[PDB]
RNA sequence: CCUCGUCAUUUAAAUGGUGACGCGCAUGAAUGGAAUGACGAGAUUCCCACUGUCCCUACAUGUAGACUAGCGAACCCAUUU
RNA sequence: GAGGAGGAGAAGGGUUUCUUCUCAUAAGAAGAGUGAGCCGGGUCUAAGCGAGUGUGUAGAAGCAUGAGCGAAGGAGAAACAGGUUGAUAUUCCUGUGCCUGUGCUGUCGUACGGCAACGUGUAUUAGCUUGUCGACACGAACAUCUAGACAAAGCAGAAACACCUUUUCUGUUCAAGGGGAAAAAGACCACUGAGACGGAUCAUCUGGCGACGUGGUUUUAUAUCUGUGACCAGGCCUGAGCCUGGUUUGUUGAGGAUGGUCGUCCAUGAAAAGACAACUAUAUGGCAGCACAGUCCGUACCAACCGUAUCAGGACUCCAAGGUGAAGAGCCUCUAGUGGAUGUUUUACACAUGUAAGGGAAUUCGGCAAAAUGGAUGCGUAACUUCGGGAGAAGUAUUGGUUCAAUUGUGAACUCAUUGUGACAAGGGGAAUCUGACUGUUUAGUAAAAACAUAGCUUCAUGAAGAGAGAUGAAGUGAGUUCUGCCCGGU
RNA sequence: CCUUGUUGCUGUGAAGGCUGGCGAAAGCCAGCUGGAGGCGGCAAGCCGUAUUGAUCUGCAAAUCAUUGGCGUAAGCAGGGUA
């Protein structure tokens, strides 16, 4: 909800950030081989646990 | 089997609270003193009142508790110690007081502020003075007589709020106001209606005890329910009592 | 006496002590100005109300920030709000105590 | 007013409770609700706040009493040695 | 008929969440809230309450001016006119009791 | 227990109900005994009203079901029946 | 269908919100978005928790005292209208304000009045002491105010017209801050001097400890005015600007606010921070202008929460129109919001429902299921009973529309093709026996009971208390009425 | 245990009060006023008697329909604490 501690909202802050795929000029470098991040997650299958 | 609902009512997180108590009830310390009644107030899990004292202790106001007796008004001046008249409410040594007079809030030994006859109706009689021995003897309320120094304070009247147990309470709410500030179980299940993990008297496919309800003083205490160390039972005649002051 | 502090605003706690060697400038003007924004959103606040907006130091305050301006860019400035956004940074919009200026001092300083 | 043969205040419970019960009650429950006589101004204005304090409502004095009424049978008399004791 | 939403704070209706409904300019009805009664000074024998003096809460009647806030007699609030004049009596008159009984 | 005890009443007809009787296998007095009022989604018998419960079944409505487009599983299984 | 499938907050979720593109779609990718002295946190204290110290332990636990902590719905200085974005707004912009402190310049101050009830005067720090405010249960009736809803008239625009109609619909606004009545309800002051008697409430009641009367003093709302104009409706033109209105009266009325009364209780219904008055000393203090200051953290969105999910379940609160009717009941409408596995007339057996000749429980363990009765008004009401009840006992009759009398009691006439609480809503009743006195409680998920509880009755132990025999604990029986015989051999 | 939230419509008509009549008294009989109760019929709600109804590869690891019990109170509920 609208009321948060400080300490509640920079962790939402990280958890936002992180949340992104691969950036595609990365895929082109010769030692490379990743597919997908496998820590990307979807608000609909998982919780933070920031409670 | 567990523990008796008996000894768990006796642990700490169950005595009662005192955050709405008004203070120590008790007489004031000094050998003489001029007082006045300031007000006259209920406290919440007593019956009889109590009335609030204002007395000089070197220049400073300070203030104390006494147990109200019938017939006080608020802004009565009472005098306590030595040197106090013989008027309804005044404090004063006990050896001051005529014979087959009554009294309330005894000191058993000088300066303890009172204790004896502090329920609502009651008071004591005084039975005898020794001149040698400066005793005093005391009739209680239970019957009992008692012998304390003739250097002890008391009150004189009876404590306020008499025939209170006049009127039946006729509903099971009139009874839950009543003991909501007590220590005993209510409401309060038959040890005989319990399985026989909960109790001494459980079990069996009648209800019935089995074996015998008076027990000994020296039983074990989980086991300890029932008449403890009756000298007898049922509803016949007594015998003489015996008497000495 | 120790507590979890889950509850607190300020996530600092400990006194600092004094040091043999200390750090030449402290902070100062040039650490807590980061830089202008301007972009259409910006562009309306100059063009109507005469404010400016910035992105500044997490360790920076409304004091701070106002003495910094007035030493940078050199114009009086009347308040200054703060923002903490959902990325990680937080803004300031001042306000100018002359409106007309905030144009001078945008484009001078190439934000516009 | 005094519309009912026997049940008097007790009318309030109906057909509940136990008839010699509620014939004890009712001693207690007229007693309660009654105005008396103040000692100190002579009007019957004195009623109970709570169990054993009862108040006047003119001249504002409160004093000591019993649960029901203002002076009990006990006080009644005592009252008297002490008036003898000063003699 | 116009319906409302609460502005502030909490919808939970305690005696700090009293509110109006009142009439804009614009041609709305809004809520808009409400501050708690002031009780006046009693008199400190007699439970009465003080002739003279306003009744507000503490933070706006420490704000008026004094004349609000008091009589021009012996007690200013504290105290009714009758209980001041039992009080002016019974001291003289018990300084007359210990005249004679120092005299006698 | 014997037992569907005997006598009366209720039905055309009563292993049922109510009223009587009592050497009661093995009733009974705060292990509480006995007679009523008001109140039970408590157990039991009868009468009036009422009816597809029944004699004895018939017709009609909505929704599924049969057939059709799109989508698309499971229990179970030595198997030649 | 306003106890909404409407509009908002909390707990919980965490970008799900806005723009663009692509299908990969309850799918992705790239950007953008949350602004405060006056709203809430950071303060105070409840029940309570506790570092350290003392005592103890192999180390612990425990016990005594006690810094610090403990409520986003208890106490708690000061803000409101109107505008603006794709997405924020009592936070941004315009206007008008307020609280706590700081500094400059002017301008005044060092006291009086009334028989009194008390008034005039915007007034400094500091301290004892005494008191007040903060600061408080439930239930009932009666006043007064404000939202809201009606009805007439005026104007502006809409709807409808084979016929009829001045029929019908929508509008008619005024914040915080400043100034301010009459009224009603209570206190009190001066004169006066009252009864087998006057005054007064819906109800209690009230007076020589001073009634009625005649003049005053004070406490508590609201209407009204200002708030410098905003905002709305309509017309004319238009890639913009002008012009015209926003006027009067009556009835009712909270599910919000306030006031003084009355009732109930073996139940009498928080603290503290922070304030104020009197008394005593001490005095360069009041007001107007102008200027300066007020840090840190939260602020988007939810039909997106917990149940393995896009799950008929669960989940703390606020606002609330018209008719019918006793009624935020059921039924019907206005404001605001809403919806998809496709076609086919589709047997039998189902699941939700209707109706039935003659008979009326013959059915079945058993009237299980269904039918019948139903609101209001009147007449008329038994045994028994703790005299309160039984009791709506039972049993019977009436009820629509129209046009009149009469004013709360109701009457009378005329009228209709099955009759009238017409739909919706809405008791079946009596005679007996067993059992528990009554309302209450229980095996979350096969048992709601005769079981548990309960008021009352009886027994037992104690003079120890932060409690003191009308007390504090332990057992048994189960309201009331009427009784409670005999046995101490065994344990 | 501490701090809070949540009662709308109706029936019956106790205690107390005022008039009129009857009586030598004591105190009896009418009509009106008043509004008590773990008191009656219902609403919002809280619950769980029957159909041994539907469902039993469920909408659901306990749900749905009609029918029922209480609803001015030993009633229901949020947060803090033990
Ligand atoms: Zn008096
Ligand atoms: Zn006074």
């Amino acid at each position: 909800g609208s009321i948060k501690t400080r300490r509640i909202k920079v962790q939402l802050v990280s958890a936002l950030k992180k949340n992104r795929c691969i950036p595609q000029w990365k895929r082109a470098c010769p030692g490379f081989k990743q597919q997908y991040n496998f820590t990307k997650r979807s608000w609909k299958r998982k919780t933070l646990k920031a409670c | 089997g567990k523990v008796i609902r008996t000894l768990r009512l006796q642990k700490e997180h169950w005595k009662r609270k005192h955050h709405k108590s008004k203070g120590i009830v008790g007489f004031p310390t000094l050998k003489n003193c001029e007082a006045t009644v300031e007000k006259i107030v209920h406290e919440s899990g007593r019956p009889a009142p109590l009335a609030i004292i204002n007395y000089k202790k070197e220049e400073k106001n300070t203030k104390g508790l006494l147990v109200a007796i019938e017939g006080i008004y608020e802004g009565q001046k009472i005098q306590i110690g030595e040197n106090a008249s013989l008027e309804l409410g005044n404090v004063c040594p006990i050896k001051e007081i005529p014979e087959g007079s009554l009294v309330s809030m005894v000191e058993k030994k000088p300066k303890d502020g009172g204790k004896y006859v502090k329920s609502p109706g009651c008071y004591a009689t005084i039975v005898y003075h020794n001149k040698l021995t400066n005793q005093t003897t005391i009739k209680l309320p239970s019957g009992e007589r008692v012998r304390v120094t003739g250097e002890s304070r008391a009150l004189l009247g009876i404590i306020a709020g008499g025939g209170k147990d006049d009127k039946p309470l006729l509903k099971a709410v009139n009874a839950y106001y009543k003991y909501k500030t007590k220590g005993k179980p209510w409401p309060r299940v038959r040890g005989v209606a319990m399985n026989p993990v909960d109790h001494p008297h459980g079990g069996g496919n009648h209800q019935h005890v089995g074996h015998p309800t008076t027990v000994s003083r020296n039983a074990p205490v989980n086991g300890r329910v029932g008449l403890v160390a009756a000298r007898r039972t049922g509803r016949k005649k007594g015998s003489r009592k015996i008497t000495v002051n | 006496p120790k507590l979890n502090r889950h509850k607190a605003s300020r996530l600092d706690k400990k006194i600092k002590q004094k040091k043999l060697i200390e750090k030449p400038l402290g902070f100062s003007s040039l650490d807590i100005i980061k830089y202008g924004i301007g972009h259409e959103g910006a562009a309306k606040l100059i063009e109507e109300a005469g404010t400016l907006t910035f992105v500044v130091d997490q360790r920076a305050d409304k004091i701070n920030v106002k003495k910094a301006f007035e030493e940078i860019y050199g114009e009086k400035v009347k308040k200054v709000n703060i923002n903490n956004t959902m990325k990680g940074v937080k803004k300031a919009y001042i306000r100018l105590v002359e409106l007309g200026n905030a144009a001078v001092v945008a484009t001078k300083a190439g934000i516009l | 007013s005094r519309k009912t043969k026997k049940v008097g205040i007790t009318g309030k419970y109906g057909s509940r409770y136990g008839s010699s019960l509620k014939r004890r009650a009712m001693i207690c429950m007229n007693a309660q609700s009654k105005r008396y006589c103040c000692s100190f101004c002579g009007k019957t204005t004195v009623k109970r706040e709570v169990i054993g304090i009862w108040s006047c409502r003119f001249c504002g004095k409160k004093v000591s009493g019993g649960a029901y009424v203002p002076i009990t049978n006990q006080q009644v008399e005592y009252k008297q040695v002490i008036n003898r004791m000063k003699m | 008929v116009e319906r409302q939403v609460v502005r502030r704070g909490s919808t939970f209706n305690t005696r700090s969440n009293k509110r109006k409904k009142v009439r804009t300019p614009g041609n709305r009805l809004v809520f808009q809230d409400v501050k708690k009664k002031g009780k006046g000074p009693k008199c400190g024998q007699c439970g009465i309450k003080l002739a003279g003096v306003k009744e507000a809460r503490p933070a706006a009647f420490s704000r008026m001016r004094k004349s609000c806030r008091k009589v021009n007699r012996i007690l200013g609030g504290v105290q009714c006119a009758k209980c001041v004049q039992e009080k002016v009596l019974d001291a003289f008159l018990n300084a007359e009791e210990k005249r004679m009984k120092e005299l006698e």
